[PDB]
């Protein structure tokens, strides 16, 4: 039982969820055709005889990235029913996404995605992956969110996003996308794991020695960050963390509910050889900044929960020693209303890693989830971007022919003022 | 799925689009007979979105070919790759427009346009999702500037939600080949300012200043200058046509080029550009075409980006390439050149990337800049315009085809608003 | 545990640390590739299975000489991110490598340090190998070690430092670097070791018979007295020194810790078959002058402490008897407030010598470490030196222009000249 | 990792420019075509300092090339070695500056230097860390000596930061060629002694003595006097292209040898220098070569360094050498010749040490000597002005290039100021 289905929106969407499930055929020895020459029933329904089928739901507006899928190496592992195309994208508009373009695919998926969860008996939920800033990430996503909270209800929602970054940004109407997204996401996600890309290349550079860092290299580090989240639910080991455990720990009040996530050691081959990877070690690197999946400074924030999750050849006492290590170093702050802020998860199988990928194999590993204030930074820059564009009402016009109303704009950005907010009162002492 | 027709308009129009459709024939693999001997898959998966597929493996250009001469349509008939096209889709006058706007958009184009009308409508049949359509021709003379203005406000108004783009050769003082050029710009510019959703400004001078000063090119002719055009246009719908790592069409270009309805004009540019003894002395690499694309030499529009500010720049890269180098140049770009980029638009670049690259070359880039310099171009014309029209010389000719001088007046005050607009967002 | 962790600055410290390491490789039977076919921890961490890693930074702020390492017969020894290079050296100023150049790669060292740190479980403290006249040399070592006294506080620093010379000088500006790195010197290190390239070369042509000794030559002596030193700590024997031992029997006065060391027998294959080369003869040969580190005469100075660490086939009856011996020598004479100024050191292992070294291998060694008055003479040239200079300005621009106050060069020299005025001081009977 | 950037202006700067590319591409195993041949991984390893890594594992100089006659251009491109620049560094005007400063520093040379800007800027960009600029010319005609010096001042404004190094041939009265030498001289040294950190004085008189006496050469040529200046140049520069025992870069160099900031005029000299014949009754040892340095006879300015006393000299010396001989050698130099050292900077001597000899030797020196006698040098010059502008003949021609006689008086003025500091340093 125990699945989780996976819906993977847009280009982003589509690629991140690409890696992931080259990352998952790898872990259960499942092969692209989906012959398996069990555990992996959490990720994949099985039919007949030599066949495994990805409990996934692929979506684009446009076909081109799915269009890939389709033609390449794993065709014969997704049934063709699940790749869900378009003709025309929602070219970085949210309305177009939600409104115009959205509302003609919506129903579809939302059939497919119930015939899909028709099949699984005990259902965890949902991994959502999509960019905040496109159009398609932003609008649908936030569209698709909505009806999946009014169909199913209670099931617990966990979405992946690459956040925008400060300064390596894409596209000019970003920010706009970005701030609409954020409004829905608060009611409708039950825990929303930002990521940023200048981050991971910055980590690709720095930790892996990668000169010029691909966004397949960022797509395979985003899915070992998955992986350690789901294989509590897909291996066993001596400590254990479902879903439902996991959020109970990490989220302290419900609009709080973004932690950030690090992923520990990220080496390559030749350098990690020298280096004595112990388990005191690896815990120490996640509460570094350099380390982070995120731009911003948890220096300058103060934690209110970590989640660590461990997996390979790791023992209960060495992770209570490094906890206590950590615990007395000054600069790694938690709020006064946490005495113990440690959930602790440890998984027996070490990380697999994916033919040709630029990180080394490593004994063990480990994964932590944390809600600090710092994140709080992030929205504050977004803000002020979104600020400065609205101020002049620049590209406005585009969004209005679409369907949307000004009215909603000013609504998201007070919606994000008010978290700010929350987020500033939570982190202050008594 | 997403198919563009292509509309060509008097002389230029008309050369200019053979080029572009010859390159794209070899692009994706067609020769002069329409049939595919390409040799990746690639090639023929977007095939759609340019070509129809005729009757036993060939391919014919979703291509309208118009004229008010026939010599035109002969000269494109006899050329290499003339055979391709759909001999239903030459509609042609016998007259000509003379050099006048009035002939064109009034009289003889509105004799013949119903004809082009008639198979436009056809070809938007055919195709099973048509995005829009892309139109080539000059400002200068009567055909491409009046027919080609007329039929443009005739295709929106059947096609009110597709994308309206234009590949505009705008008439230059330095290479001044007319006498009347400032009258047929001013008329159609006006009608371009509220039909065309992108306007791709293309100047002669500053294509031969390209030929002469980067291609080291002795003697250009017009075919060469057609060439750089035609890269260009390739170059913007690159993403339509292959797959790539980060996709934007042309929806997506002028949502995020575009910020006011108004201000759709571009000055197209195109990297790399090298001479044939100079081109052993040089790197291949990101930095490097990102450094060709933002100078001024290398824009095909004869203005200064450095006499204005950046609205917006698009650029869309070609080629296996990293992401990171492609943002960390972007950014490096913005953060130097601060002053030339307007402050109330943060991250005024929008990059595209698609994995094939031109033949020829293993990297490529397009460039597309929003700037407030543009209204240099149009300043001069218009200053043109008035030094004729203050006097009235050369009226009775447009007069005589059923126009009223209160037209031009209008034109012109049309213009100059545009033009003040600009330079209110410039600051 | 008793680790020692090893920092070698600029061109200078990074060619001795390297003689260094072939050295201690030699000494545990660590091969150039980390491999090893106990003790050796001190010096050496251990990863995973047949790999062992200096507990040692190099740094320097140009990348010529640690370029020279990468590439080398040792590329495998050291982890490249302990291998610290930035692009531009401090051109000999001060100036530069203390503040300009030096503030950018501070930080990093510090924070790799600290890592580094963090591996060791009974850090006995740092060895630091720099010159003093070189740019780097001085300011960014001085800048180092301030940063380090900070964080590390009550943790032993010694320091072993090339000198300037007398007569043999390379550079121009050598005196102006030397007075401002003594100034920091005095308040940051326990202990600092000077030693003159003069003094060595003279050695190495009358004590090997090596008619043009060159700088290879001069760093494997080098080399030599710090295995002597931490001896004690990677092997064991009848009497041992720990390095707090040694401070406390070494230093009389916290500002007076500049011991002068001097190593006996150093000679050369043929010329020691026919010396009878006995504890008592090298004991003596330790008092003479001719075999100094430093230029300057200890018959015009006065003894304050000893330390005598003698290692191989020796047991404590003779050095008793050769310290006695020195007892009644009229020419070696101590002061009155110094009854005893022995510290006795022995160590079984004999010095192992390296392949195709200058010095022949012998049954026993001894290294010296006394604090005499006489090292003060040293400081008097050099002051004199750079009171000439400073008369006239000379060069003070450069240093200006790059953050230095004229008013730090006079402070400075008070600073010296009380030092001086200090050492005269407990010199002197009552 | 730091970059140098080379300018040649002038027919004199463009020809020693020539001779050291030669000589240094053969250092780094490079052959006429950019590609490396080379044998050691150390030849690449530094390679990047003087040379840009362009497609297809070819090397191209990073050099500019500046005159304002094109001949000189056309020699340089048919020269051995002349196809491996890039020919977008060539930068030439078509006039000729006729030996006049004015038409080079404030005319001709004005209009041409903005190019010339733009090369150097884009070669900045291209280098990952820029330690500075080196440019070889003359003094006595119009382009090396007018326009270099208005080159030199922006640079500097652009780039205030970065080492600033010249190497100047200074007209002598012996091998008097021209008429206004005396003029161009004087404008160009005042302009000198502000912007530039490091100038090598190198006397074509005492290059031809070199010749003559030491090398036992019965007709030297220009090529033969080149070469010379581009072995001192390549010994500068060895540090930073090779490794060593003791390294010294330009600003080490530059910190040890400039006590005040005026005084950065160097004498210098090169060792060993034999002829054919007496090359087999030789010591290839290190006590010889700086034997052969310190003479007065092996400097390259027409200067007795005995009519003086040095400030600093650095000696850098190339090949597998030990420290000690090179240490015990310079200090018994300085004691024996104490009176011609002065005796307020103790230890006038800085030496550095490279492992790569030079090919064809075993062991080499370059010796940089800075000495209170190279006021002989401006003294002469200085008195050669006066004699003609005390009667103000051919002044008529620089005033028409917009120049005054004011100029001239500042210029005298300052040069003698400087002749004054040296004098009272020397004592
Ligand atoms: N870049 C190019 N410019 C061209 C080309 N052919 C013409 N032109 C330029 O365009 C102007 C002449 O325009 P046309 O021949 O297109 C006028 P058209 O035939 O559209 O209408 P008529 O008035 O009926 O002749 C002028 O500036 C020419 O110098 C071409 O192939 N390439
Ligand atoms: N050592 C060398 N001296 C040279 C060389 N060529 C010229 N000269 C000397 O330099 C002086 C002539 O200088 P130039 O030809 O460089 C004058 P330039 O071309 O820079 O400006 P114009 O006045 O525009 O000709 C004179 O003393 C020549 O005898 C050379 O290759 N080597
Ligand atoms: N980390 C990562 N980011 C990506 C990837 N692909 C796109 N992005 C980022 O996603 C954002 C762009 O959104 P897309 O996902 O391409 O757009 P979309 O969801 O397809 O929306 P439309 O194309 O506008 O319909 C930018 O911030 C990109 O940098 C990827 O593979 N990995
Ligand atoms: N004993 C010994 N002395 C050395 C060695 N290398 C350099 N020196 C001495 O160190 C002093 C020069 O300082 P360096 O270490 O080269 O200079 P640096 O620390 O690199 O400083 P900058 O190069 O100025 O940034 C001189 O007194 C040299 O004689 C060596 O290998 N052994
Ligand atoms: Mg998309
Ligand atoms: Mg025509
Ligand atoms: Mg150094
Ligand atoms: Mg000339």
């Amino acid at each position: 039982m125990r699945e989780c289905i996976s819906i993977h929106v847009g280009q982003a969407g589509v690629q991140i969820g690409n890696a992931c499930w080259e990352l998952y055929c790898l872990e259960h020895g499942i092969q692209p055709d989906g012959q398996m020459p069990d555990s992996f029933n959490t990720f994949f329904s099985e039919t007949g005889a030599g066949k495994h089928v990805p409990r996934a739901v692929f979506v684009d507006l446009e076909p081109t990235v799915i269009d890939e899928v389709r033609t390449g190496t794993y065709r014969q592992l997704f049934h063709p029913e699940q790749l869900i195309t378009g003709k025309e994208d929602a070219a970085n508009n949210y309305a177009r996404g939600h409104y115009t373009i959205g509302k003609e695919i919506i129903d579809l998926v939302l059939d497919r995605i119930r015939k899909l969860a028709d099949q699984c008996t005990g259902l965890q939920g949902f991994l959502v992956f999509h960019s905040f800033g496109g159009g398609t990430g932003s609008g649908f996503t936030s569209l698709l969110m909505e009806r999946l909270s009014v169909d199913y209800g209670k099931k617990s929602k966990l979405e992946f996003s690459i956040y925008p970054a400060p300064q390596v940004s894409t596209a000019v109407v970003e920010p706009y996308n970005s701030i609409l997204t954020t409004h829905t996401t608060l009611e409708h996600s039950d825990c929303a794991f930002m990521v940023d890309n200048e981050a991971i290349y910055d980590i690709c550079r720095r930790n892996l020695d990668i000169e010029r860092p691909t966004y397949t290299n960022l797509n395979r580090l985003i899915s070992q960050i998955v992986s350690s989240i789901t294989a509590s639910l897909r291996f066993d080991g001596a400590l254990n963390v479902d879903l439902t455990e996991f959020q109970t720990n990490l989220v302290p009040y419900p609009r709080i509910h973004f932690p950030l996530a690090t992923y520990a050691p990220v080496i390559s081959a030749e350098k990690a050889y020298h280096e004595q990877l112990s388990v005191a070690e690896i815990t120490n690197a996640c509460f570094e900044p350099a380390n982070q999946m995120v731009k911003c400074d948890p220096r300058h924030g103060k934690y209110m929960a970590c989640c660590l999750l461990y997996r390979g050849d790791v023992v209960p006492k060495d992770v209570n020693a490094a906890i206590a290590t950590i615990k007395t170093k000054r600069s790694i702050q938690f709020v006064d209303w946490c005495p113990t802020g440690f959930k602790v998860g440890i998984n027996y199988q070490p990380p697999t890693v994916v033919p040709g990928g630029d990180l080394a194999k490593v004994q063990r590993a480990v994964c932590m989830l944390s809600n600090t204030t710092a994140i709080a930074e992030a929205w504050a820059r977004l803000d002020h971007k979104f600020d400065l564009m609205y101020a002049k009402r620049a590209f406005v016009h585009w969004y209005v022919g679409e369907g949307m109303e000004e009215g909603e704009f000013s609504e998201a950005r007070e919606d994000m003022a008010a978290l700010e907010k929350d987020y500033e009162e939570v982190g202050v002492d008594s | 799925m997403r198919e563009i027709v292509h509309i060509q308009a008097g002389q230029c129009g008309n050369q200019i689009g053979a080029k572009f459709w010859e390159v794209i024939s070899d692009e994706h693999g067609i020769d002069p007979t329409g049939s595919y001997h390409g040799d990746s898959d690639l090639q023929l998966e977007r095939i759609n979105v340019y070509y129809n597929e005729a009757a036993g493996n060939k391919y014919v250009p979703r291509a309208i070919l118009v004229d008010l001469e026939p010599g035109t349509m002969d000269s494109v008939r006899s050329g290499p790759f003339g055979q391709i096209f759909r001999p239903d889709n030459f509609v042609f006058g016998q007259s000509g427009a003379g050099n006048n706007w009035a002939k064109g958009h009034y009289t003889e184009g509105a004799e013949l346009v119903d004809s082009v009308l008639d198979v436009v409508r056809k070809e938007s049949e055919s195709c099973d999702c048509l995005q829009g359509f892309q139109l080539t021709h000059s400002l200068g003379g009567g055909t491409g500037s009046g027919m080609g203005t007329l039929l443009i406000s005739k295709i929106r108004e059947e096609y009110p939600d597709r994308i309206m783009n234009t590949f505009s050769v705008v008439p230059s003082p330095k290479v001044s080949d007319t006498v009347v050029e400032p009258y047929n710009a001013t008329l159609s510019v006006h009608q371009l300012v509220e039909n065309t959703d992108e306007t791709y400004c293309i100047d002669n001078e500053a294509l031969y200043d390209i030929c002469f000063r980067t291609l080291k090119l002795t003697t250009p002719t017009y075919g060469d200058l057609n060439h750089l055009v035609s890269a260009t246009m390739s170059g913007v719908t690159t993403c339509l046509r292959f797959p790539g790592q980060l996709n934007a069409d042309l929806r997506k270009l002028a949502v995020n080029m575009v910020p006011f309805p108004r201000l759709h004009f571009f000055m197209p540019g195109f990297a790399p550009l090298t001479s044939r003894g100079s081109q052993q002395y040089r790197a291949l690499t990101v930095p490097e075409l990102t450094q060709q694309m933002f100078d001024a030499k290398n824009m095909m529009a004869a203005c200064d980006p450095r006499h204005g500010r950046y609205l917006t720049v698009a650029a869309v890269f070609r080629g296996r390439m990293s992401m990171k180098e492609v943002d960390e140049q972007m950014l490096n770009v913005q953060n130097k050149n601060s002053s030339y980029f307007v402050e109330w638009i943060p991250n005024n670049v929008k990059t595209a990337v698609c994995d094939i690259p031109p033949r020829g070359l293993k990297m490529s880039a397009t460039f597309i800049g929003n700037s407030t310099a543009i209204q240099e171009l149009f300043k001069r014309i218009s200053e043109q315009f008035t030094a004729m029209f203050r006097r009235k010389a050369f009226l009775h000719w447009y007069t005589g085809e059923g126009m009223d001088e209160m037209e031009f007046t209008e034109a012109e005050s049309n213009m100059n608003d545009l033009v003040s607009e600009y330079q209110q967002y410039q600051d």
